[PDB]
């Protein structure tokens, strides 16, 4: 563990802008370190292609102790996020300690994106629709994707 | 669930004796008493004497002459309205035992007599203990008898785990990377294997250790052949255990250790401590006098000639020991508070397991020291003349240490964060000592927390009639009335240690203390008293218990690591979709049923009340908040049910039972039915997905019954039906005839087909229509049993867990969980504060050798006592100049500009400051953009502050941390300290 939480951070961050991950921006808020803004653009050959999405982060006071919390801000059709922008996800529960960072956080989301988990659902009903209507579910996520996502340049 | 009952419920056998009681007495006697007993008796006739109050914190002067027996027992008798507390008027032949279970002789009773009273009770089984401190040296001998069975050895709770795949041969593997937790030689038993039948029926089977995710088992074709699934539960088995007697065990004794460092010197002190008896019986019942030569060399001559005379205590070529045992001497007479209390709390556990069946008991001796707490000789010479008595109760510490750097301990200034379990015991450990007792010392205890009662008198400082004071002021009084040299001595404060506090607790507070100690359970406070700690250069001692395991840390500046670089991380959090949908253990049902309560009984109260008060809720909702429907619905709903009478309560309750348990479970059926296959081509019910059944309601299964009575009672708190008055012991007539004639609406599975808020809008009612209306919110008492809350949380997680096939817990197990009880019982608590104390000594010492520390590690149900050297703080090194990486940092007079500050660390050390922080703020970056940049590069760190969070400093601030990143002279990137602003 750290001795110091916004050391962690700022070093995170610096690395955020010096070494970025594709598809994703992660900036902090400059009168608080710990809520972070986020957009991740939908991976390429999936039904969020066209759409970029925006996420809250926030860093808990136990942080590198304790998983970041992450919520969607865009509405959007997924087996594993819910109307209120929780999400599912492998690294957010079971996996955590100080080794692990922000950036792995983005890039499992941006993973989950690209490869939804119905046999693991949170949205019950979208994970029906996945199983029994594939295609018809990928294609209301498109929809969704361009009605409620920004559009990509 | 509960601590420990059923079989292991003998305590309620079991009637204790302790014989003498000095500080080892009673620190055994109150930590047996406050823990529970059928009966305590304690036997010391001997007239009370000052120098006895080193450690005997029942004592006044008073009572000098008196018997401490009869003096005692009205205190010890206060600890525990539960336990009778007697005196042995006389003990004149060892028949008069027999009344006893179990017998404790500590350090008045000669070995002579612990021989013919341990022989008398080995013979006639009863239960020994005998325990003896001198100076810094202590022991332990435990005997219970010839046939004794532990039937729980750890106590903990029985390891268990999903089966993924078992093969002909054993090789039990997991499921999806899971530990399974076992060590080589358990034993465990299946349920739900299918496939091998009588593989589930309760047989045992050793567990070889392969794999920290897969064991072995054996031949398991006989039971039939693995299909799939399964769970494994480990079982504890008796394990039969001898104990020898005192006079078997002298001349052969079986060591449980303390110290892997001082393995040997065992087999020394069990020489010296019998040597010590043989000397008082030479020179007419005295020890060794204090610091003397003569005496030291009769005890090494005593011990020599013992060895020949017990060959297999050392064994072949194992000489004696001098100066061990030239210390032994020395402090023969020595009486120090922290010793006493480390083998109080050890020896009471002890005489607990000896009356409980639990745990695995200490076999058979034990010794220990503490030499490392001795001053430095150059600075605190120790001879007859510096060590010699006084005339006061320190005469005894004085004893060991000499009266100097006693003096020392008298003027010390201290910090205790916390008035709990450890910061009680640790006041008294601290007015036993008198520190801050001198005119330059004192002490700050501080707690902003209030009295309230566990269960049967726990606490040995709050009574009831202490209840809803403050735990720092009454704490404070009563060490006060141990030691009165330590009135107007405590600075009892009732604050918060955090950043609220910072013009309280300052720069002038901080710099004042010698050091800090920390008696605080939660995270937060401590990783807080830490960094203060570190940032003024402070001592900090701190200390954790967890049930009968406990641990030390002592933290030194310029030396060792911090206590928040090592901390242990938090708890495991439930996954939110195994909570929401897949639970599969009585932890999931009880958070999800935790959650319904908040809904049910306070969530909706407060949104129906805002809503009929305030005039612009329904505008505001919409403008700003994510679960818009949410709020509305509750809202809606909770005023379009509006109950009228009580019948009305209880078919609610029932209908809500029919939605979550049976309605619900059919249509997360009807999404995934039982044989539903993934895109995977698999169950999709399989591993942690148990497939639920949906529950028909049966009045006379209890938990439905109970879930009907605990929701409407609730729901009738809510809408003013009843308030906190009714007979709460029901009869399931009254619910039953209220229940039968209720239509329950057919399960409706909803696959049947902006604006839907305008919808829900236009349901909700006109306020002027509900004129005085009002719900009454619940708040969740937990240690409460007439409010129907853990009622309701127990029955409700019971029906889910019904649903998935989750065996049912009761409602002492569900309250456990869900409060999150941390235990905290009186051993291990005076225990570890003991083994604290006992480093504090260090301190005063100024000690900067890291290998004179001790952290320590204790469990207590094994038994097992482990010591070791602190870990020194990391250090780095960005231009050749090395530095501490938690220690060291830069230092800056004035309110800099921030370009001046960059260039600076240009100049000077060589750095290219890339980031920089105060806080929680950024204030400067370099991907910073050239507008930004500018503003910023040319402003003072205050006004910098302020413009970033738009809030001027407070002004009782003097210094200022600012957190940087920054690359060396290469342009590559390094590690480096925090920067302190002096204003
Ligand atoms: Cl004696
Ligand atoms: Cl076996
Ligand atoms: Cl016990
Ligand atoms: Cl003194």
């Amino acid at each position: 563990g750290m001795a110091s939480l916004p050391k962690r951070i700022i070093k995170e961050t610096e690395k955020l802008v010096s070494d970025p991950v594709p598809g994703i921006t992660a900036e902090p808020h400059d009168d608080n370190l710990r809520y972070f803004q986020v957009t991740i653009e939908g991976p390429e050959q999936s039904p969020y292609e066209d759409g970029i999405f925006e996420l809250e982060l926030y860093l808990p006071d136990d942080y590198p102790m304790e998983a970041p919390k992450v919520r969607f801000l865009t509405k959007i059709y997924h087996p594993n996020i819910d109307r209120l922008g929780r999400i599912c996800l492998d690294v957010l529960k079971t996996n955590w300690s100080p080794a692990l960072q922000i950036r792995t956080v983005l890039l499992s989301i941006q993973a989950l994106l690209a490869s939804p988990n119905p046999n693991d659902p949170l949205a019950n009903d979208v994970a029906e629709d996945w199983i029994k209507n594939e295609q018809g579910a990928k294609a209301k996520a498109r929809e969704w994707t361009k009605l409620y996502a920004k559009k990509k340049p | 669930a509960v601590l420990g009952k059923e079989a292991m419920l003998k305590m309620q056998t079991s009637n204790v004796l302790i014989l003498g009681l000095k500080g080892l007495g009673v620190e055994i006697a109150k930590n047996v008493v406050l823990a529970g007993v059928k009966s305590m008796t304690v036997f010391d006739p001997e007239p009370v004497q000052l120098a006895d109050l080193s450690t005997q914190f029942f004592l006044t002067e008073k009572d000098i002459g008196q018997k401490r027996g009869d003096v005692t027992r009205a205190k010890l008798a206060e600890l525990n309205a539960y336990v009778p507390v007697n005196v042995l008027d006389s003990l004149d032949d060892v028949t008069q035992l027999s009344q006893f279970q179990v017998v404790v002789a500590t350090d008045t009773v000669s070995l002579e007599d612990k021989v013919k009273i341990n022989e008398f009770c080995h013979s006639s089984g009863i239960r020994f203990i005998s325990s003896e401190t001198r100076g810094l040296f202590g022991n332990t001998f435990v005997d219970l008898g010839d046939e004794f069975t532990v039937l729980d050895p750890t106590g903990e709770e029985p390891r268990t785990g999903m089966v993924s795949d078992i093969e002909p041969d054993g090789t039990v593997t997991m499921l999806d990377d899971n530990r399974h937790g076992l060590e080589d030689g358990n034993f465990v038993r299946f349920s739900e294997v299918e496939g091998l039948d009588k593989l589930n029926d309760g047989t045992l089977f050793k567990v070889e250790v392969l794999g920290p995710f897969a064991f072995r088992i054996g031949s398991v074709k006989e039971y039939g052949e693995y299909k799939k699934g399964g769970i494994f539960t480990e079982v504890k088995v008796p394990r039969k255990i001898s104990f020898k007697s005192l006079k078997q065990q002298l001349s052969n004794p079986e060591f449980v250790f303390s110290d892997f460092a001082k393995f040997d010197r065992a087999a020394q002190l069990h020489l010296g401590f019998q040597a010590l008896h043989q000397f008082a019986v030479r020179h007419n019942g005295e020890l060794p006098r204090t610091m003397n030569d003569e005496d030291a060399n009769e005890l090494i001559k005593l011990v020599t000639d013992l060895s020949v005379q017990q060959p297999e205590v050392l064994g072949e070529g194992v000489d004696v020991n001098e100066d061990l045992i030239k210390e032994l001497s020395y402090q023969a007479r020595g009486d120090i508070p922290g010793v006493v209390a480390f083998f109080g709390g050890l020896v009471a556990q002890e005489v607990l397991k000896a009356c409980s069946g639990k745990f695995t008991p200490l076999k058979q001796f034990m010794y220990f020291d503490s030499l490392e707490s001795l001053p430095d000789p150059k600075n605190f010479p120790r001879n007859e003349k510096t060590t010699q008595p006084v005339n006061s109760r320190y005469d005894n510490q004085i004893a060991v240490f000499g009266l100097d750097f006693q003096k020392k301990i008298a003027n010390s200034k201290v910090f205790l964060v916390g008035s709990g379990a450890i910061g009680c015991e640790m006041l008294k450990n601290w007015a036993l000592l008198g520190l801050g007792s001198g005119s330059d010392g004192y002490i700050v205890v501080t707690d902003n927390d209030s009295i309230e009662k566990s269960n049967a008198n726990r606490q040995f400082l709050f009574r009831p009639k202490d209840v809803g004071k403050n735990k720092s002021e009454v704490a404070a009084e009563a060490v006060c009335a141990m030691n009165p040299d330590l009135k107007g001595k405590i600075n009892a404060k009732i604050d918060k240690v955090g950043p609220e506090t910072e013009e309280i607790f300052n720069d002038s507070f901080w710099e004042s203390l010698d050091f800090v100690t920390n008696a605080l359970d939660n995270v937060d406070a401590r990783t807080y008293v830490d960094r203060r700690c570190v940032f003024y250069r402070k001592p900090l001692l701190e200390s954790g218990t967890l049930g009968t395991k406990g641990n030390t840390q002592v933290i030194i500046p310029r030396l060792t690591e911090s206590y928040s670089s090592s901390r242990d991380p938090p708890e495991k959090s439930i996954p939110l979709c195994t909570l929401r949908s897949f639970p599969n253990k009585i932890d999931h049902t009880i958070a999800w049923a935790k959650s319904l309560f908040q809904g049910y009984f306070t969530d909706s109260a407060e949104n129906v009340n805002m809503y009929l008060t305030q005039p612009n809720f329904v505008e505001q909702t919409l403008k700003q908040s994510g679960d818009v429907k949410g709020v509305l619905e509750s809202i809606s709903d909770s005023l379009s049910s509006k109950p009228h009478n009580f019948e009305d309560c209880i078919k609610w309750a029932r209908l809500e039972f029919e939605k979550k348990f049976n309605h619900d479970i059919k249509q997360l059926l009807f999404n995934f039915p039982k044989d539903a296959k993934t895109s995977n081509g698999e169950p999709f019910w399989s591993g942690a997905k148990r497939a639920p059944t949906p529950l028909e309601f049966d009045i006379y299964n209890n938990d439905h019954f109970h879930f009907v009575v605990a929701g409407a009672s609730l729901r009738a708190y809510n809408y003013g039906i009843k308030s906190d008055d009714s007979n709460s012991k029901p009869n399931v007539d009254e619910y039953k005839s209220v229940i039968d004639h209720m239509i329950i609406p057919e399960f409706t599975p909803n696959a049947n087909l902006s604006d839907e808020i305008d919808q829900l809008v236009s349901s909700l009612p006109d306020p002027s229509t509900l004129a005085g209306f009002k719900l009454e919110p619940v708040d969740f008492e937990k240690d409460d049993d007439t409010n129907h809350h853990i009622e309701f949380i127990t029955a409700c997680s019971n029906c889910r867990a019904q649903n998935y096939f989750i065996e049912t817990a009761d409602r002492q197990k569900t309250k456990f969980i869900a409060g999150r009880i941390i235990p905290a019982i009186a051993t291990t608590t005076s225990l570890v504060t003991g083994l604290v104390n006992l480093e504090l000594y260090k301190l005063i010492d100024n000690k900067t050798d890291i290998e004179q520390y001790k952290n320590g590690f204790v469990n207590l149900a094994l038994p097992f006592f482990g010591f070791s050297e602190p870990i020194a703080s990391p250090k780095g090194e960005y231009n050749n100049k090395k530095y501490d990486k938690i220690w060291d940092r830069f230092d800056i007079k004035g309110d800099i500009k921030l370009s001046d500050l960059i260039e600076h660390f240009e100049k000077d050390e060589g750095l290219e400051i890339t980031m920089l922080s105060y806080g929680v703020s950024l204030l400067y970056a370099s991907f910073f953009p050239p507008k930004k940049l500018k503003e910023r590069l040319n402003l003072p760190i205050t006004q910098l502050v302020k413009l970033v969070t738009k809030k001027d400093i407070p002004a009782h601030v003097s210094t200022m941390i600012l957190e940087i990143c920054a690359d060396d002279k290469e342009g590559e990137d390094v590690e480096v300290p925090f920067i302190t602003i002096h204003l």
